[PDB]
């Protein structure tokens, strides 16, 4: 069939991408604050 | 998402180290050769 749009989920993507993106930053945050804390 | 991109990452060191070490015997097992 064709019409298969009812609604917007558009936040699952860009929810996806944008943890991604912050999830690396945070990680790589945190591995540079453990080794200034040794 | 970042499933998936530790997976590739995993690989990837994975295909280096595997490489490097095959090459590394591969050279000097055989220097005199």
């Amino acid at each position: 069939p064709c019409d298969s749009r009812g609604q917007r989920m558009w936040w699952a993507f860009l929810a996806s991408s944008m943890v991604t993106f912050f999830g690396g930053l945070f990680i790589i945050l945190l591995w540079r604050t453990l080794k200034y804390l040794w | 998402g970042p499933a998936s991109f530790l997976v590739s990452l995993a690989s990837c060191l994975a295909l280096g180290s595997g490489l490097t070490a095959c090459r590394a015997r591969r050279r000097r097992l055989r220097t005199a050769a």
